[PDB]
């Protein structure tokens, strides 16, 4: 029975990526094919792993995130980033193992007045630890005077809008990404490429 | 009472190293973006650098493995290291509270960076004697100073209406001149003593030049 | 990858008027863009973030609209110390933030005649061995204006540096200084050093002299 990657790669509705979902996908066939044979992609990129290998290989847990981001953060989606993705809202460990995957959603995703659904976390004091969600919107303190959940000077909302519009440029259109990390631990492996089923 | 305060400008040979800083108030500047932006002399603005409050910083390409943004928490202040620094470089520098997409809220008073091969030299006050019915002009000619800025006030500052003190020039020599001029009630002549306050930090001169009929 | 152009680059207007400055983008950004103030000597200063939100402190009648690659500040009523440049800014939420160029915005006002005065070097710098004889040019409008140095009636070119203060803040009017430099020696082979100002301001133009010695 195979892995549910339809589930994923074609939600109807994605999350922020604040908020970002994750998937546990365990105990099945996973064909990856359908994956790197798409060319329904513009981003596919993978880390200590091969594809074109995926399919003869096998893992304990598989890790399936997903949420939007506009074009030109994609590249902070992978390892050793930096910028208010990477820092504040979904960060990727140093020794990473996986796949990003990722295309451009400008006819899902924009609105005509501007979509206001999708977020990013904004302000925030320190850097997330990797695979850290963080969906506090508590009012941050930009000075030294509590806020006392108020808004004002020194006082942000932490959450922003991209406000995605179809006549952005490229590099500010709204972008589906799906991350896959690759679990292999000291335990039996339940998910497989169908070459190893 | 939010102010940001800069300091470590002036002049430097090409190559040569300073560092600038932004002493803050008012706002944390280790949980906030700050950034440094720049201005060439009657030129736009140009974004230098950035700092995250989380640490990560980011540069224009033009500065690049030159210029090192930083902070001191203790201090509440905010550096700019400046390694090789070249001509082009020449500038005020801005440092700025950044509420990304609020915009630049907060902006010191800006510094200004002079690279260059040329020695410091401080300037010659010289008085512009007024003529004496009416209205009377008087004021300062300051002759052969490097480089810009000067600095000057009338009777310690008390006297701001009517005053003048045009943008330097650049003469021939190389070395800057200016003058700063008022104008003044004729009958007060004899009844204001009138004195021009210069100061040219570069070279640490402090003048004060009386000028009399 | 985004430039920002201002248009025009300069703008002159009266006050009570109505101003229109354009900011284009090359790409589409949205609501993305704050506009500045610049005085000289200053700062910038913040007027408006997100195309349209007018930041806390400013005067209401500044005001800012567009969407994608267009957009426009404007000021309602025009007043004189609304003398500045006027700058965009991309408000781009990853590092690479970028400016326009600029737009000069000068007060218009009434035909305004200079004041003229001259100086004679003082005898300190003569005993420097160098002399100078500065014009200046009294709150002036507009900006234009000859200044002639005569010395015992020859036209003089070439060793004069004019200089001009920035429009002022609270009656838009211009104040010019021109120096006259000379060598010790030569200024003591002439008698009567004379500025003259031409102007439309000036029905004829003004002469200020003195006889050296006097
Ligand atoms: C997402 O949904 C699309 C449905 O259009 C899937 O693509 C189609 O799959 C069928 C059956 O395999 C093919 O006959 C079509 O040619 C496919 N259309 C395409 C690829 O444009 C797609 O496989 C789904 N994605 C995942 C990961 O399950």
């Amino acid at each position: 029975n195979l892995c549910p990657f339809g589930e994923v790669f074609n939600a109807t509705r994605f999350a922020s990526v604040y908020a970002w979902n994750r998937k546990r996908i365990s105990n099945c066939v996973a064909d990856y094919s359908v994956l790197y044979n798409s060319a329904s992609f513009s981003t596919f990129k993978c880390y200590g792993v091969s594809p074109t290998k995926l399919n003869d290989l096998c893992f304990t847990n598989v890790y399936a995130d997903s949420f939007v981001i506009r074009g030109d953060e994609v590249r902070q989606i992978a390892p050793g980033q930096t910028g208010k993705i990477a820092d504040y809202n979904y960060k990727l460990p140093d020794d990473f193992t996986g796949c990003v995957i990722a295309w451009n959603s400008n006819n899902l995703d924009s609105k005509v007045g501007g979509n206001y659904n999708y977020l990013y976390r904004l302000f925030r004091k320190s850097n997330l630890k990797p695979f850290e969600r963080d969906i506090s919107t508590e009012i941050y303190q930009a000075g030294s005077t509590p806020c006392n959940g108020v808004e004002g000077f020194n006082c942000y909302f932490p959450l922003q809008s991209y406000g995605f519009q179809p006549t952005n440029g490229v590099g500010y259109q709204p972008y589906r990404v799906v991350v896959l990390s690759f679990e292999l631990l000291h335990a039996p492996a339940t998910v497989c490429g169908p070459k190893k089923s | 009472e939010v102010q940001l305060v800069e300091s470590g400008g002036g002049l430097i040979q090409p190559g040569g190293s300073l560092r600038l800083s932004c002493a803050a108030s008012g706002f944390i500047v280790s949980r906030n973006y700050m950034n440094w932006v720049r201005q060439a002399p009657g030129k736009g603005l140009e974004w230098v650098a950035l700092i995250y409050s989380g640490g990560s910083t980011f540069y224009a390409d033009s500065v690049k493995g030159r210029f090192t943004i930083s902070r001191d928490n203790s201090k509440n202040t905010l550096y700019l290291q400046m390694n090789s620094l070249r001509a082009e470089d020449t500038a005020v520098y801005y440092c700025a509270r950044d509420l990304v997409v609020y915009g630049l809220d907060y902006w010191g008073q800006g510094t200004l960076v002079t690279v260059s091969s040329a020695s410091t030299k401080g300037p010659s006050v010289f008085p512009l004697a007024p003529s004496s019915g009416g209205t009377a002009a008087l004021g300062c000619l300051v002759k052969d100073y490097f480089p810009e800025p000067v600095t000057v006030s009338w009777n310690s500052g008390a006297l701001t209406s009517g005053v003048h003190t045009f943008p330097a020039v650049l003469q021939s020599s190389g070395l800057y001149s200016l003058s700063s001029v008022v104008t003044v009630p004729s009958s007060s002549l004899g009844t204001q003593t009138y004195i021009c306050n210069v100061n040219h930090k570069p070279s640490n001169t402090k003048v004060d030049k009386r000028v009399e009929p | 990858a985004i430039q920002l152009t201002q248009s025009p680059s300069s703008l002159s207007a009266s006050v009570g008027d109505r101003v229109t400055i354009t900011c284009r983008a090359s790409q589409g950004i949205s609501s993305h863009l704050a506009w500045y103030q610049q005085k000289p000597g200053k700062a910038p200063k913040l007027l408006i973030f997100a195309a349209s939100t007018l930041q806390s402190g400013v005067p209401s009648r500044f005001s800012g609209s567009g969407s994608g690659t267009d957009f426009t500040l404007t000021i309602s009523s025009l007043q004189p110390e609304d003398f500045a440049t006027y700058y965009c800014q991309h408000l781009n939420s990853n590092p690479p933030i970028t400016f326009g160029q600029g737009t000069r915005l000068e007060i218009k006002r009434t035909v305004a005649a200079p004041s003229v005065f001259i100086f004679p070097p003082s005898d300190e710098q003569l005993k420097s061995g160098t002399a100078s004889v500065v014009c200046l040019l009294n709150n002036f409008y507009p900006r234009e204006a000859k200044v002639q140095w005569k010395v015992d009636n020859a036209l003089q070119s070439g060793n004069s540096q004019e200089s001009v203060t920035e429009q002022d803040s609270k009656d838009s009017t211009y104040s010019l200084s021109s120096t006259l430099t000379l060598s010790k020696a030569d200024y003591e082979k002439h008698k009567v050093y004379a500025c003259e100002v031409t102007h439309q301001g000036l029905s004829s133009p003004v002469t200020k002299s003195f006889n050296r010695g006097e």
